[PDB]
């Protein structure tokens, strides 16, 4: 019944960690890009969102800022590939609880959600 | 010897980029590797050989201004993501690189004026060189949502310089424009 | 767009990245049609490791060195060259040109010296974190060599401004190190 | 009994090949360049090659050349990446068999060498 937004312009990616997250009975959400996400977070006011950094029109850092102004205790876990540091970093000032570099393992990722998700 | 630093720097940040996109095709054969997904990731693998399949031919027309724009457009800031393809042996289409790079590079910011960004565009572009009547065919066949179709309604009707613009159908998500050369 | 001269390049080099990881696929594939499932983990981390070290040598502000490792196989040479950047990235910048010119310089010898019918390998190693040096370069060769006797030279008079710690050669390895204030 | 060499720089692509034609009882052989391969042709005189055309120092057409030299009745299945229709026009006016684009099936890599392979 935990809500999890996924959030990447890839979309293997996203039906990849969508078929991750219904083995542990959470509630998934997949948007493709900014304005998508903004949406689902509006209204289904998730719990947990995996957001990636490069997406084309909107990039992460910028739907992160944004994700913030609707809900400002709003769980973001961001991933995306070694070697952005820059938004990496961004990401951590903005409230970014952590992050993981693609191509990440299936399985740490689900116990970091696990963890920063409470019951 | 040794390169400009320009050029240098350039191909640095672009090598970046094409490295970044690696990671997510080996996060999607990873992923699916763990999923135990196998018939997935043979399919996905062909994908990516098929995908890389066209980047050669595209870089085997002696049309280097075209190729780079198709090689380089999704690292660069837009509404849609390109996907192309070449069809038939590949040319020396040369005489056409700097003719067909423009108009492109003209169609491609149209489109960004017209596409939707809350939705999930997708453009995807076929170059024909096996046409028997044409020197060479242009398909743009793009799929999402528009904010303002009517970006386009100038080129449909006045049409481009010397390019001959065959079809230019626009639907309510969808758009299909036939551009022959010769 | 940008010039013609630098956008056939560009595409010259995508080739060659290209064709390198139509190989790398060629062994996930073929390995996972053996049904090898726990070597294509290994190799896919493999494949990420080197690419991590691909990034961190774009971010130490030394593009030209970066550029020359980063080209390296795909120019013609009789070794091949593997590279790792240990400790935190930093602006190296200061030493962009020296270290481009000095490893130049070095593959240079290493082409003249190696022998043609061996498999000869080159692992470089840039260090950022030691405590006593602003950076060190470590080289370590395997194969074999025709003329070791292109290295005497260097091995006696040093090489301009930077600091040859060591430069032991055997019978088929080399080990170079090179320090850097 | 019937010998195969396989000449690629890229050494897990000879390892996997090797362990390939071991499963069908051949007597595989492996070089990683053009001496090493041209000698190991010398000595063993190899029934089938199957050669990579990218090959830092000398590349498959220079070695597919002097092949011939040695053993005119060379049988020789090229292999490399598509978009290398250069020396893949070459290597056949020069007397290859066939090809293969890489990643090829590990199947049909199989039944092309079974098949261009007598008894
Ligand atoms: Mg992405
Ligand atoms: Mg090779």
């Amino acid at each position: 019944n935990e809500k999890i937004l996924i959030v990447d312009d890839q979309s293997g990616i996203r039906i990849l960690l969508n078929e991750v997250f219904n083995k542990e009975g959470y509630q998934t959400f997949q948007a493709a890009n900014g304005l998508q996400a903004l949406d689902i977070v509006t209204k289904e006011r998730p719990d947990l969102v995996l957001l990636d950094m490069k997406i084309p029109g909107m990039d992460g850092i910028e739907i992160l800022k944004r994700m913030k102004v609707i809900d400002e205790n709003i769980r973001v876990i961001i991933m995306t590939a070694y070697g952005e540091l820059d938004m990496i970093q961004e990401s951590k000032e903005l409230g970014a609880l952590t992050h993981f570099a693609k191509p990440f393992d299936i399985d740490e990722i689900r116990d970091a959600v696990k963890k920063y998700l409470p019951l | 010897n040794i390169s400009d630093t320009a050029l240098t720097n350039e191909l640095i940040h672009l090598l970046g980029h094409s490295r970044h996109d690696w990671m997510n095709k080996l996060q999607l054969i990873k992923g699916n590797l763990s999923l135990q997904k196998y018939d997935r990731v043979f399919e996905m693998i062909e994908e990516m050989v098929i995908d890389a399949k066209h980047e050669s031919k595209l870089s085997n027309l002696k049309t280097p201004h075209l190729a780079f724009d198709f090689l380089t457009f999704n690292w660069k800031t837009h509404y849609m993501t390109l996907e192309y393809e070449v069809l038939g042996e590949i040319k020396d289409l040369s005489a056409y690189d700097q003719k067909l790079a423009k108009l492109m590079r003209k169609l491609f910011h149209l489109f960004d004026q017209a596409v939707s960004r809350e939705s999930e565009n997708h453009l995807t572009v076929s170059l024909q060189t096996d046409h028997p009547d044409r020197q060479l065919i242009l398909y743009l066949d793009f799929h999402g949502a528009f904010a303002d179709p009517s970006a386009f309604d100038d080129i449909r009707q006045n049409g481009y310089e010397d390019v001959d613009i065959m079809r230019f159908e626009i639907t309510s998500h969808e758009c299909l424009i036939e551009i022959g050369l010769d």
